[PDB]
């Protein structure tokens, strides 16, 4: 693509080596459509077989555009982005706009396709060594390394960064109101202009990134128009925090109380100001747990002021630029799923929800891997990182299939816990 | 020969030099041996005089050949091997004989001392000077440096495979029909062309392979199956594991059990239902490898089905890419599962059995879920593809579960098979309070210096019980204070608990775990008609809860 140029030099964080991550077994598919992408990356000098003596790797998929049966290449460079930090993160850092996350809305453009323009140091290339497998072992299985910015590394945008400013200063210049934000392979676009208008200046922004070779259609490549409807819009200023939602029965058994006081006693650890001495109501004695009860008049009060405090945001918890992001998923029932984010146990930072939405399938990894998508990317708009999630799932089931619905082109960091019967609380 | 191929840059690890090993005095014998093999490898290219101050140096030693016939040099790169740079691995796996295609004919060639037929990088060479000593350390000595690939480096493995799959390109693309598996020394060469049209193209690739400085058997092929490779027997029409004989005697030793166990595992992947569950629980407690160990009744049982398994041979046929693969599942004794994996039915590809136990506390469904995952996995590395599952489970009992368990779970698309024993749930708790049902509120107390703690319960028909323990802990109190509550239960029972470890346990219908205790709350939970478990935090003064936390606590709590 683009003219050649001085390499940026790049270095790893010293005390620590090239990746070497082993590459997940692939199917026959997902197998084939690599070796054609690669085939076709090789003849245009994108990436370089290489011998034995590279001691490297980080695994690659492959993904689906959005349903498009044109194959994208995903390679994970998870280790490598964390053995790179410092030079992304200090020495050529990315600023995030607070204002984003405030927009009527934003529109998610991919630009990886320019990294493929500029070459990177011919002293790094081989900390990109990623392997082609093959099935049953049958033969040794293709190796190479890249001679550009590889697509899925935060080294690409920080380095491109110069030329972004150079391609989108006219645009820039034209619309002061119009929010623009990198962050690896995607530009968040976000404005508080009337769709329609917002549309039309997202269609002249892709004529500008045009002139330097960037054809950019949106949404994943929208090749069959199932619901969708322009090229993939976000609405911040529409997200609402999941409140702790405490029951409203018009009877209250033993155990609907003891439930309700057992709700409460866990969100005193978070939302300081919760009260339930007044409503120990009934539930002292040894009552059966059906038995019915009244209704004193502090409890009215007490449940009333609590909710009052829940559904707000937790006073005193304030994110942390430095500390990493968590995110944590319950699993429902029915579709639904619930997630809290934070940096310091339970101490949220916010919580939502997720549900089938008169859609979705009945896979519990295919629903799953959505919420992951749509959690990282609220993510990325509203704090610029992405959280580590802790997924209630069997680490195998996972590694086998997330690709399988996978669409965007990050991985976030997971950790596969196990959930605690504590779902009950919502949050 | 040595190839004419391009070579492979290789370095030392980084901050690193040469070795330099002081050669320890020789004997005459030795020395003689030595000389005679080195002046051989100097007419041939293999390695070449030096001298000039090459720092470096590498200790060598001559041991006598098998029923000592001739001298071996051997070259320990102890050192040098540390200061040489890491490698790609030459293999990440191993192809599984029934992810082979069905092939026509099939022969194996072996390269002739293969490592030395290959150069090695110029800059390199330098590094693997070594010495040959004069009479009791008098003179200098012949000093030698390696110009193809030592025996024991590092890099010799690596860069030959690689030097080998760029050497075999050409071929293999003016061949698509003709399969090549490279192992090592040997060169595995199939195809579905005739006997003649075969040894046509075997011949057309010694060829081929010879223009390159590889030599290969004439009719020496070794080829003509069947051939025993990594202890299967391999036909190009069918599969087996290498015959597998089990010993028959009268007392087995620890060591002997072990060999037993091994080989029932190995061939475990095309005989259908072998056990090793019994002879494994011998093995249990650290025995001397010597150590006489009584067979047990299940144990000679269990030895018994399985000497009944082997006595017909079993083979496995090969794959049909134009088919779909069947996996089918079925439940042995508890913990232990098997399945096989076929096309067309009854003519299986493979065979396997799980039993990992995966945390205590489990139940079938959980197991039969993971074994699913297991079989899944292995699928896609061996033929790249999932197979359609036949489980002993009913649609209903699965759906039930999934819906209901926190965890995920998805499972690829399955059919039922009525292969008892078929896979259910044993018992289900309530959602919501058993109305007309006594209502237990149990807890538990422990001192953590003496270790006494009393486990009791109060019901809302003002029954009370509390029975001490003696060395448990807090956890344990918790879940013998519900065993208590069941125990002195009707058929349906309400319980209150307030200790979130037994929620969790119970909560996960686990119908087998490690704990003593666990398991007899499960046959309780089993006898049962309804049970509804709830919970409530300790020490709020909580109705009920405090009433049992009293007579509890009180001693030492
Ligand atoms: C090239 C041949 S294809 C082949 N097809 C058959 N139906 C039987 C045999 Cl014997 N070989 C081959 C042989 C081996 C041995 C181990 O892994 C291998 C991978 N491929």
């Amino acid at each position: 693509p683009i003219s050649p140029i001085e390499t940026v030099p790049v270095k790893l964080k010293p005390g620590m080596d090239g990746p070497k991550v082993k590459q997940w077994p692939l199917t026959e598919e997902k197998i084939k459509a690599l070796v054609e992408i690669c085939t076709e990356m090789e003849k245009e000098g994108k990436i370089s077989k290489i011998g034995p003596e590279n001691p490297y790797n980080t695994p690659v998929f492959a993904i689906k555009k959005k349903d498009s049966t044109k194959w994208r290449k995903l390679v994970d460079f998870r280790e490598l982005n964390k053995r790179t930090q410092d030079f992304w993160e200090v020495q050529l850092g990315i600023p995030h706009p607070a204002g984003l996350k405030k927009n009527k809305s934003v529109t998610v453009l991919d630009v990886g396709d320019a990294y493929f323009s500029v070459p990177l140091d011919e002293d790094f290339r081989k900390y990109t060594a990623f392997t082609i497998p093959s099935i049953n072992n049958e033969t040794p299985g293709i190796r190479y390394q890249y001679n550009v910015l590889p697509q899925g590394w935060k080294g690409s945008p920080a380095i491109f960064q110069s030329s972004m400013t150079k391609i989108l200063e006219p645009f820039k210049k034209q619309n002061p109101d119009i929010v623009i934000y990198q962050y690896m392979d995607d530009l968040y676009v976000g404005s508080d202009l009337e769709i329609g208008q917002h549309r039309t200046k997202i269609e002249e922004l892709r004529q500008h990134l045009l002139r330097w070779g960037l054809t950019t259609p949106d949404k994943k490549h929208q090749k069959e128009p199932p619901f969708l409807w322009m090229g993939y819009e976000l609405h911040p200023d529409k997200w609402t925090v999941q409140p702790i939602v405490l029951p409203e029965k018009d009877s209250w058994t033993v155990n609907d109380i003891q439930k309700l006081v057992g709700k409460l006693n866990w969100a005193s650890q978070i939302y300081p100001g919760i009260k339930v001495r007044q409503l120990c109501k009934l539930l002292r004695g040894t009552k059966a747990l059906t038995e019915v009860i009244p209704l004193t008049e502090e409890a009215e009060l007490e449940l009333a002021e609590n909710r009052e405090i829940l559904k707000e945001p937790v006073h005193g918890v304030y994110y942390d630029p430095s500390k990493d992001l968590i995110a944590e998923i319950q699993k429902q029932g029915q579709g639904q799923w619930t997630y809290q984010i934070y940096q310091e146990p339970f101490k949220n930072l916010k919580t939502g929800k997720y549900a089938r939405m008169r859609g979705a399938h009945t896979n519990d990894v295919k629903q799953l891997t959505e919420a992951v998508q749509k959690i990282t990317t609220e993510s990325i708009v509203i704090w610029g990182k992405t959280p580590k999630f802790k997924l209630p799932i069997q680490k195998e089931t996972w590694e086998t299939w997330w690709t399988e619905y996978w669409q965007a082109t990050w991985i976030p960091e997971w950790e596969f816990v196990n959930t605690p019967p504590l779902v009950k609380l919502w949050y | 020969p040595i190839s004419p191929i391009e070579t492979v840059p290789v370095k030392l690890k980084p901050g690193m030099d040469g070795p330099k090993v002081k050669q320890w005095p020789l004997t005459e014998e030795k020395i003689k041996a030595l000389v005679e093999i080195c002046t051989e490898m100097e007419k041939e290219g293999k390695i070449s005089k030096i001298g000039p101050e090459n720092p470096y140096n590498t200790p060598v030693f001559a041991i006598k050949k098998k029923d000592s016939t001739k001298w071996r040099k051997l070259v320990d790169f102890r050192e040098l091997n540390k200061r040489t740079q890491d490698f790609w691995e030459v293999q990440l796996g191993i192809p599984h004989p029934a992810g082979l295609k069905k092939n026509k004919s099939v022969t194996v060639l072996d390269v002739g001392d293969a490592y030395f037929s290959v150069p090695l990088d110029e800059d390199f060479r330098k590094y693997t000077a070594f010495t040959i000593p004069s009479i009791n350390n008098e003179t200098p000595g012949i000093r030698y440096q390696y110009n193809v690939l030592p025996q024991g480096w590092k890099g010799s493995p690596a860069i030959f495979q690689s030097s080998m799959t760029k050497i075999l390109e050409p071929f293999k693309k003016q061949n698509p029909d003709i399969v090549i598996y490279q192992y090592m020394d040997d060169l595995y060469v199939g195809s579905d062309l005739e006997i003649g049209q075969h040894r046509t193209k075997i011949e057309e690739l010694r060829q081929h392979l010879l223009r390159w400085g590889l030599t290969t058997p004439d009719k020496k092929h070794q080829k003509e199956p069947p051939f025993l490779w990594m202890g299967y027997e391999l036909h190009p029409d069918k599969w087996t594991v290498q015959p597998i004989v089990l010993p028959e005697k009268d007392s087995w030793t620890v060591n002997d059990i072990q060999k037993l166990v091994g080989k029932l595992n190995w061939a475990s992947q095309i005989y259908p239902g072998i056990k090793v569950r019994q002879l494994c629980k011998l093995l249990r407690g650290t025995k001397a490898l010597t150590e006489v160990i009584p067979l047990t009744e299940e144990a000679e049982l269990e030895l018994a089905e399985n000497r009944e398994i082997l006595k017909e041979p079993v083979h496995g046929v090969y794959y049909d890419p134009s088919k779909d693969l069947i996996a089918e599942i079925q439940k042995q004794g508890q913990g232990q599962w098997t399945y096989q994996i076929y096309q067309e039915p009854f003519k299986n590809l493979k065979t396997g059995k799980y039993a990992r136990m995966r945390g205590a506390h489990t139940n079938d469904v959980k197991q039969l879920t993971e074994a699913v995952q297991k079989i899944t996995t292995e699928s896609i590395v061996i033929w790249g593809k999932t197979p359609k599952f036949k489980l002993p489970i009913q649609k209903e009992t699965w759906e039930t579960w999934w819906t209901e368990y926190w965890q995920a779970t998805w499972i690829p698309e399955w059919e039922f098979v009525n292969t008892p024993p078929l896979v259910k749930l044993w018992y289900q708790l309530e959602k919501e309070p058993i109305v007309g049902a006594e209502t237990f509120y149990v807890d538990g107390a422990a001192n953590r210096e003496t270790k006494l703690g009393k486990a009791g319960y109060v019901t809302n028909k003002g029954r009370q019980k509390v029975v001490p323990l003696t060395n448990t802990t807090n956890q344990k109190t918790q879940l013998q204070a519900i065993y208590l509550a069941l125990q002195d239960s009707g058929l349906e029972v309400n319980i209150v608990t307030d200790s979130q470890y037994a929620l969790g346990i119970i909560q996960a219908q686990p119908d087998k775990s490690e704990s003593e205790l666990v398991n007899q709350i499960i046959e309780q939970l089993i006898k049962k008609e309804k049970v509804y478990l709830a919970w409530v935090p300790a020490h709020k003064g909580i109705g009920g809860n405090e009433q049992v936390d009293k007579l509890v606590s009180a001693g030492i709590r």
